């Protein structure tokens, strides 16, 4: 057992990140002249480690994310969090909009496209409608209209 | 209760408990225990959409 | 009780099903939820004890950097934990090098794989297959000369629906535990058996 | 009596029915109310007998669906030729078939997946490289005379035209000119045309391709002409045909030798060699041409056996009615009525044969390699054997399924009165109980030997083992058969056959360890294409494992057929159908008593069967056959290489298969643990997709056990609490969520079990042999 | 009456039919015709009274279902035969079919409540009494 | 022998009686429904417990209930 007092520092200070960063750039310059089209070319790899330079790295040299809510690492989890909840909330609200306007079960196996695009467009701004339905209790059915089992 | 009215189910073992069905038939006779026939939007686990209830198991919501 | 079976308490804790009606009702009893959760308990404790063992053999073996690098993806668990530490175990007996002290764990490790896999037969192939098979064996015994003189006192029947689940769970569980115990003991006792445990206090 | 009865435009070609899925069956036409309807739609869509009772309308749907399937296969074949033409290193592989790995799938560079394009496929025309292919398509295309990629592109276009022809005829013979029921029942005319026309003239026309394309192209490549310079029409010029084949295409003229019955001139390009050519490791093309000419003659002859419209020929119904005896009652009477009124009876036979033939293809292709240089492509050899083993096993299980469907749907007591079918049913308890006994015998006396050996080795008693180094179990009958076939070319029973497969020549050796280079067939890359295959104790033991797994699979499928209609348990089982989950928890419990559930259980045992076969093939070929030869010592270095068995300790040298496969720990350590090192280390390179597929297939296999081990009553109750939360927030759907049916939960489980298990071995095999 | 024409099978009677009980099904046939045995296989019924010995009551009732659905033969009778030789008629019991209501039958198994008004299992604890009483 | 109970929700549709492969069930006259009849289970010593009767019963939650009890030769469905 060996205590790690400093598990994380800036990646640009870690020498195992400088190992990796030069080892990736050398592979990107190897494929630029006398090479093959790759996902990370020489300018793509420069920008990749331009982003990782001000990140936190462990001793292996790989970036580690901080998800505690701290705001110098808000791009690590907090900003992808708002982007997720907007897009996932849009798809959830759009299905809820389409379900209420459904003619029947045939609208569930044959998608009514101008109804579906409109619900998917109206779902895009879902917190314009959802939170005024969320404080009113309009988001939920009363308890004596929802089936339950014996107790 | 009469034919056509929307009614809630108080039969707890019913699939449609606390749901709203439509009265399709009320038996005009005595001696019949469960005289009111209710039709529903949801089939149960057997694909059945109707059942018979007493008036004591129904709540008129209309 | 539930919506599928509102009077389930009248049938008790352990019963097979309520038949193929209402869509089909296999594994509806509260006993069957016990049976399903034993798999999930065995899986969870498996994850817990895999994690304890790999973190500690990386400490004992001076390979913590390998644990920190390879535990973040599932191939690292397969290769660096399961595949690498199986080597002294499955070499416990061999045509080239004879046997050593790990031969009993090597044999138990295979035994546990066999018992666990035998559980799958009970868990997958259910009763009505076996009952029709037993009726042909009952026919064969009664028609075979010198053997039909011997008669059972109790009529052979296939195991009940609940019994097939219990016996299948028992083989699955025993095979689960014996395999891991053979692996845990033989990998530790061969590759990482002893260490100092003295330390210098910190100030 | 053989006429053509056709109704004209019986079905209008309209898209009105596309607005209503599930129109074809009376339960589904009422629309979805639950999610069970969705699965019911797919499971019933090709079950044409549930859609109508009209046998003629069922026969019309089948005939038209067959055209659609043929169009699918031709589109698939068109894609293979297209990817060979435009996305391959076929041009560079043709110059160096032994130095370059074939690749015909290249990968776009996003997310870093271009790591799957590898060097050792990189060459000119194929700069970025690609996935190494193991289908053997380049060896097949080179064998039948493809030299350039521009010829593959024309073949891709031709296959799309054949596909569009096939798809049009399916529209035509359903919507425009649909044949009547008596047209389909002309089985004597159908057999005449398929034997003489399809199989006979198909082989005769292929002989003409072999003679005029495949033979002269190979004559030009053997002359040293580069394949870009190879004239493909050289077999159509009689003069250029003269220089390669001086006797058959000579001054003693070609077609002049044919009509004067001077066929001895044709021994230049039609031979009876038998063996493999030592330079390519493949069969002689003149042997292949004479083969297809000889079987064309026999098939065209066979297609004149049955009577159609000219008096002569056999009547199948009168033939079947004559072949009866005292021991078998009325004999084959009524089987003509079975086989001309049941599509399932014909499908059961034709799946049994197609699956069994595909397995014969697997054995015959490794041992008698038809394609030059393919015998040294070990990943191709492994893949082609394994693929056709799996295809054959799946089709045999389907034969058991449709035999059972025949028994439920199309069996009639009036047709089968004391005939062969009726008499099999009347002793089904005798058949199944004897099959129960022989599987128990085989399982004890084959797998128990492995367990004996595991235990003896662990106890430190290797002299008590069943092994070549210990108590031997020699497979003396198979060694006898090998001795017969080794002696037969040139010998008394085949005097003018010049050779046979080299696998037979094991006379003359007592192990694969003591193999010299003169006995093996190595090519110019010094790699062994094929060798004598020694059969010892380990091959005795594994062959009785094969017999165990086949007999259990037979036991399950035959129990499903013979008890499809009734049992002592369920006397009216046929009224419940082919596919029902159970008859309730009574009679002790009747789960999985249906004939469908025997197909379900039989798939796992087929899986167990084919998994042992391909594992046996992989280890035995690596240990005893494949490898390299050294031009010093005449030494054969197999891929694995010769365990020393201690035993005394005076060490005994055996091949690794003979020394180690005789117990389960050897299979676990020396086969599964040792050879998985390629796939678990494949990350960061081009085989890393196999490492991902290896992990992902393990996942899918494990995921299947959720379905196999549980029951739907749990899941339906769990769905109830979840539907409550969707009900509570106005997100409940109108199509009510149901748990999968009991049968579907079994079908989902076995599909994911098979998919995960087979794809694991696929990733294991291909990473093993493409890395070494 | 006589046995239907059948060459015998392995799916018929076992030693239970000698020591415990077997079953007899009797039906009249107007035409000689072929039917499927519940044991497995095809047999021919005579033009007369047919008697057939079967192992279970369910096998007898399955043949009766086949005789009704396929051949329109209605008047089938099922007897339970004891090893001493006693026959007891078990089907049909009162001559009237079970599906048709008949004045004269006693109601058996009647519980005068809907199924969700059964008492709790804690109510019937430490007794052989069940909650379906 | 299994217990086959009939509850007062029976509508007299006779579908359980037709479903039963053992002739356990029959219709007796009643006054509690419009059909004037109710299923009865006089011959439950022949009941195998297959629950085909419960499958045929249309009433929400069912008017006929099979409780699997002590197993006999008859109720286990043994031909031996
Ligand atoms: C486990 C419970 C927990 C929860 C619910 C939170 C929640 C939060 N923390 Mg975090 N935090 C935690 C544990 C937790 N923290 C721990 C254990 C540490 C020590 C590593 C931190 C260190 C930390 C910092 C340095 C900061 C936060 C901040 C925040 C806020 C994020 C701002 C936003 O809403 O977007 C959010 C309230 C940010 C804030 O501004 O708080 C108001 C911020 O700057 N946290
Ligand atoms: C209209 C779409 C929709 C919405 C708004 C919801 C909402 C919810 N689901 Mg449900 N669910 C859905 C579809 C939806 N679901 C579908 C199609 C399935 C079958 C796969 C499920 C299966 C399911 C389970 C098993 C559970 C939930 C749960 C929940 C709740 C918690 C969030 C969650 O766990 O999501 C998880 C979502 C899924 C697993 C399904 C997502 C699959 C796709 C993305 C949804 C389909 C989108 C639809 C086609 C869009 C059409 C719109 C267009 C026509 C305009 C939340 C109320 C949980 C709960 O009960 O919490 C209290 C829970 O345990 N859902
Ligand atoms: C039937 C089997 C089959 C299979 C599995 C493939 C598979 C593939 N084709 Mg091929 N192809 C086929 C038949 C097939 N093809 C046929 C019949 C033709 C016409 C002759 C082609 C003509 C063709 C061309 C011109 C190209 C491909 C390409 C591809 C690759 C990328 C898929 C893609 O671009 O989709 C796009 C995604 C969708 C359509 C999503 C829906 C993929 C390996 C591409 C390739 O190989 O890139 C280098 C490519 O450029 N195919
Ligand atoms: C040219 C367009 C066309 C149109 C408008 C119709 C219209 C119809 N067909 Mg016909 N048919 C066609 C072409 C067409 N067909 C072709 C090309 C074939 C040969 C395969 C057939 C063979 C055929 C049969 C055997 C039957 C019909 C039936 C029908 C009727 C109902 C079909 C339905 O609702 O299922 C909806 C189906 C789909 C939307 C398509 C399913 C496609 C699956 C998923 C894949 C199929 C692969 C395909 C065949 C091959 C592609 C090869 C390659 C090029 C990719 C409807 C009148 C049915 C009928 O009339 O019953 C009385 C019926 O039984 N058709
Ligand atoms: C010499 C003439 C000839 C030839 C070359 C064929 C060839 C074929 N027929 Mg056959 N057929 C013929 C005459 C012929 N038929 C005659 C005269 C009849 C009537 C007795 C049939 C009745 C028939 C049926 C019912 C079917 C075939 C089918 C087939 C195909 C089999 C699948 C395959 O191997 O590819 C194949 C294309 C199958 C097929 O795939 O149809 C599209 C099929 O289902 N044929
Ligand atoms: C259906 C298949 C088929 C077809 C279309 C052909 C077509 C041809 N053959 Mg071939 N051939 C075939 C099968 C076929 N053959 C078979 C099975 C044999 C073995 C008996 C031969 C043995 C053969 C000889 C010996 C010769 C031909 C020749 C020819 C060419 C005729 C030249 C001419 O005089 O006008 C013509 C291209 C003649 C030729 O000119 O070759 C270039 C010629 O001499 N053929
Ligand atoms: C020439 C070959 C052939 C033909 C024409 C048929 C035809 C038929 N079969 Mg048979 N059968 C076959 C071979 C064949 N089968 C084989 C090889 C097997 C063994 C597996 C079977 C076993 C079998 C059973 C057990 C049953 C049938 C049934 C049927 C009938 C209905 C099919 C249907 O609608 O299902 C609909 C088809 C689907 C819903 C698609 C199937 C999808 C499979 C299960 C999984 C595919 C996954 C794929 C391999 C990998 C994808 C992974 C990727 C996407 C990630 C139809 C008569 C059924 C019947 O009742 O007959 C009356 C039936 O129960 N067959
Ligand atoms: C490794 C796990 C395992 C084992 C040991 C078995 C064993 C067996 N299966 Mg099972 N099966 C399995 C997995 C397994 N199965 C799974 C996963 C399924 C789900 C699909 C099935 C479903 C299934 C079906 C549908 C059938 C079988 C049958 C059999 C028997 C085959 C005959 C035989 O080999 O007798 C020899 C016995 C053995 C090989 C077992 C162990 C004995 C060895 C030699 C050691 C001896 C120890 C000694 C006695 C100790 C004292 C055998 C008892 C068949 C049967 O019952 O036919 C008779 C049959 O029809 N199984
Ligand atoms: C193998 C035996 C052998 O080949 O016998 C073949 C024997 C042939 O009997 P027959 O002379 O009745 O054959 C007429 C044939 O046309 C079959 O109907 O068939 C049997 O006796 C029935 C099979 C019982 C075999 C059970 C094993
Ligand atoms: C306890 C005692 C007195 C022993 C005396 C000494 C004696 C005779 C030892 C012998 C014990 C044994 C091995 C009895 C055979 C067990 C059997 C009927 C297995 C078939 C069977 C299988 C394989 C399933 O998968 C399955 C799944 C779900 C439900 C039912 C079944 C089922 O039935
Ligand atoms: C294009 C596309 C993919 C759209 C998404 C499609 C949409 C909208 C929903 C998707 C629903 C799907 C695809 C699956 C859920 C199936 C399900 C209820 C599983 C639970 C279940 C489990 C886990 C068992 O083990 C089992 C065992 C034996 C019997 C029954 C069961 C059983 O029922």
């Amino acid at each position: 057992q060996t205590q790690v007092k400093d598990p994380l520092k800036l990646c640009k200070d870690v020498p195992a990140y400088q190992e990796l960063k030069t080892q990736r750039l050398e592979a990107a310059q190897k494929a630029q002249a006398d090479g093959k089209p790759v996902t990370f070319n020489e300018a793509g790899t420069k920008q990749k480690f331009e982003r990782y330079d001000t990140a936190y790295c462990g001793q292996d040299g790989y970036p580690h994310l901080i998800t505690s809510g701290q705001l110098d690492r808000a791009g690590d989890f907090l900003i992808p969090s708002v982007l997720f909840l907007w897009i996932a909330g849009a798809l959830g609200w759009a299905g809820r909009l389409y379900l209420a306007e459904s003619k029947g079960p045939e609208d569930e196996i044959i998608i009514d496209l101008p109804k579906a695009i409109k619900c998917l467009l109206l779902g895009l701004i879902w917190p314009v409608q959802a939170i005024p339905e969320l404080i009113s209790g309009k988001i939920r059915v009363p308890e004596d209209r929802v089936t339950i089992s014996p107790r | 209760i009469e034919r056509g009215a929307k009614v809630r189910i108080l039969r707890k073992e019913s699939y449609w408990y606390r749901e709203v069905g439509t009265v399709a038939s009320v038996d005009k006779s005595e001696k019949t225990i469960y005289p009111v026939t209710v039709r529903f939007e949801k089939v149960n686990y057997s694909g059945i959409n109707t059942n018979n209830f007493g008036v004591s198991e129904l709540e008129e919501v209309e | 009780g539930s919506k599928l079976m509102p009077d389930k308490k009248d049938f008790g804790f352990a019963f097979p099903c309520d038949g193929p009606g209402r869509g089909g009702t296999c594994d509806i009893s509260a006993w069957d939820a016990f049976y399903l959760a034993v798999f999930w308990m065995l899986n969870t404790i498996g994850w817990v004890t895999f994690y304890w063992h790999w973190k500690w053999i990386s400490i004992w073996g001076d390979n913590v950097a390998q644990f920190n690098a390879s535990s973040t993806y599932l191939m690292g668990w397969l290769r660096d934990y399961l595949w690498a530490n199986s080597a002294p175990l499955i070499g416990g007996y061999s045509p080239s090098g004879g046997t050593n002290a790990l031969s009993v764990w090597a044999w138990m490790f295979l035994f546990g794989h066999l018992v666990w896999a035998t559980g799958f037969m009970f868990l997958i192939a259910w009763r009505g297959y076996w009952q029709e098979l037993i009726e042909t064996l009952v026919w064969a015994h009664e028609r075979t000369p010198l053997a039909n003189l011997v008669r059972w006192k109790d009529k052979p029947v296939a195991m009940s629906i609940v019994q097939g689940r219990l016996v299948g769970l028992a083989h699955f569980t025993i095979g689960y535990i014996l395999t891991y115990a053979a692996f845990l003991i033989a990998s530790t006792a061969a590759l990482y058996p002893n260490g100092p445990a003295a330390f210098t206090p910190a100030i | 009596p053989v006429r053509v009865l056709v109704d004209n435009d019986p079905v209008p070609t309209s898209t009105e029915k596309w607005g209503k899925p599930g129109w074809f069956e009376r339960n589904l036409a009422r629309g979805p109310k639950t999610t069970t309807w969705i699965w019911d739609l797919h499971a019933l869509a090709h079950d044409f007998e549930t859609h109508t009772s009209d046998k003629e309308e069922i026969s019309r749907k089948i005939f038209s669906a067959h055209f659609g399937h043929l169009a699918v296969v031709c589109v698939w074949l068109s894609g293979m030729f297209w990817h060979g033409a435009y996305f391959s290193n076929f041009t560079a592989w043709m110059e160096n078939p032994l130095g370059l790995k074939p690749s015909a799938q290249t990968v776009w560079p996003v997310f870093g997946q271009e790591i799957l394009n590898d060097p050792s496929t990189v060459a000119k025309g194929f700069e970025q490289g690609g996935i190494v292919i193991t289908s053997g398509l380049f060896h097949l295309w080179r064998a039948v005379g493809f030299t350039t990629t521009g010829q593959l592109a024309a073949m891709s276009i031709a296959m799309l035209i054949i596909a569009a022809l096939f798809l049009f005829a399916g529209w035509f013979h359903y919507h425009k000119r649909a044949p009547k029921l008596e047209w389909f029942q002309n089985v004597e005319s159908m057999l005449n045309h398929h034997l003489a026309g399809l199989f006979g003239l198909g082989s005769l026309f292929w002989t003409g391709h072999l003679i005029h394309v495949a033979l002269p192209v190979k004559a030009q490549l053997d002359a040293g002409i580069a394949p870009a310079q190879v004239n493909p029409f050289a077999g159509l010029d009689y003069g250029l045909m003269g220089q390669y084949f001086p006797k058959g295409f000579g001054p003693n003229g070609g077609l002049g030798a044919f009509f004067t019955l001077n066929w001895g001139q044709f021994t230049d390009f039609l031979t009876f060699k038998g063996g493999l050519e030592p330079a390519t490791g493949a069969l002689y093309l003149t042997d292949i041409a004479h083969h297809h000419l000889a079987i064309a003659t026999l098939f065209i002859i066979a297609g004149h056996m049955y009577r159609t419209n000219w008096g002569i020929g056999h009547s199948i119904k009168e033939m079947l009615e004559a072949h009866k005896g005292p021991l078998t009652g009325e004999g084959h009477r009524g089987l003509y009525e079975v086989l001309t009124t049941s599509w399932h009876a014909q499908l059961a036979i034709n799946l049994a044969m197609a699956g069994s033939i595909t397995i014969i293809v697997a054995h015959h292709m490794y041992a008698m390699n038809p394609y030059p240089y393919m015998g040294t492509d070990y990943a191709t050899q492994i893949s082609l054997f394994t693929h056709h083993m799996w295809i054959g096993g799946f089709l045999i299980v389907g034969a058991g399924a449709h035999a059972a469907i025949f028994m439920v749907r199309d069996y009639d007591p009036v047709t089968n009165q004391n005939n062969l079918l009726d008499r099999v049913l009347r002793h089904r308890d005798a058949i199944i109980s004897h099959l129960n006994w022989v599987t128990l015998f085989l399982g004890f006396h084959s797998f128990g030997l492995y367990v004996h050996n595991d235990t003896m080795q662990a106890l430190g008693r290797p002299r008590d083992m069943f092994a070549d180094f210990a108590i031997p179990l020699q497979p003396v009958f198979a060694q006898w058969i090998q001795n017969i076939h080794a002696a037969a070319p040139g010998g008394a029973t085949a005097p003018w056959v010049g050779g046979t497969s080299p696998t037979w020549y094991t006379g003359a050796l007592s192990s694969a360890a003591t193999l010299q280079a003169n006995q093996v067939l190595a090519l110019a890359n010094d790699k062994i294409s094929i060798s004598p295959i020694h059969l010892g104790t380990a091959d005795f033991m594994v062959h009785h494992i094969f017999a165990l797994c086949i007999h259990v699979t037979v036991l399950i499928l035959l129990k499903g057929v013979l008890f499809a209609r009734s049992s002592r348990l369920i006397p009216d089982k046929a009224n419940l159908g082919f596919r029902f989950p159970c008859d309730g928890p009574g009679r002790g419990g009747t789960c999985q008593s249906s004939a469908w559930d025997h197909v379900f259980l039989g798939l796992f045992w087929m899986y167990n069967t084919i998994s042992v076969v391909i594992f046996h093939f992989s280890w035995k070929m690596q240990s005893d056959v494949w490898g390299t030869v050294d031009r010093s010592t005449g030494a054969v270095n197999h891929i694995i290489g010769n365990t020393d068995v201690l035993l005394g300790g005076q060490t005994v040298a055996l091949s690794q298969y003979a020394a180690s496969s005789i117990n389960i720990n050897g299979w676990l350590r020396d086969f599964l643990w040792a050879q998985s090192s390629a796939v678990i280390n494949s990350y960061g390179g081009p085989l890393s997709a196999y490492g991902l597929m290896f992990l992902g297939a393990h996942f899918i296999w494990a995921f299947s056990l959720m379905f196999l081990f549980s029951g739907r009553g749990y899941w339906q109750e769990l769905i109830e609490s979840i539907v409550w939360a969707h009900n509570k927030l106005k997100v409940a759907p109108a199509i009510q969520p149901r748990a999968l049916s009991i049968t579907q939960g079994r079908a989902v489980g076995v599909a994911h079990y098979l998919l995960g298990g087979i794809a694991t071995t696929w990733a294991f095999f291909l990473a093993r042999f493409l890395a070494l | 009456g006589s046995t239907p024409l059948f060459g015998g099978s392995t799916g018929g009677l076992l030693r239970k039919a000698q020591i415990e009980e077997k079953y007899l099904i009797v039906w009249n046939s107007k035409e000689e015709q072929v039917f499927e045995m519940p044991t497995g296989g095809a047999a021919t019924m005579v033009a007369g009274t047919n008697v057939l010995y079967l192992a279970r009551k369910e096998q007898c009732h399955a043949l009766h279902r086949q005789l009704v659905s396929t051949f329109k033969i209605r008047d089938s009778k099922i007897y339970r035969v004891y090893p001493n030789g006693e026959q007891v008629l078990i089907f049909p019991m009162d001559g009237v079919p079970s599906e048709k209501s008949n004045p004269g039958r006693e109601v058996v198994g009647y519980v005068p409540r809907k199924i969700g008004d059964n008492p709790n299992p804690v109510d019937v604890k430490f007794t052989g009494k069940e909650t379906f009483d | 022998s299994h217990s086959v109970k009939i509850y007062d929700t029976c509508i007299g549709c006779t579908q359980c009686v037709r479903a039963c492969p053992l002739d356990v069930l029959e219709m007796v006259p009643w006054d509690g429904n419009k059909a004037g009849t109710i299923a009865s289970s006089p011959r439950t010593e022949d009941c195998v417990g297959c629950k085909r009767c419960e499958t045929a019963c249309p009433t929400d939650f069912l008017s006929i209930r099979v409780y699997l009890g002590a197993e006999t030769t008859r109720s286990m469905g043994l031909a031996y």
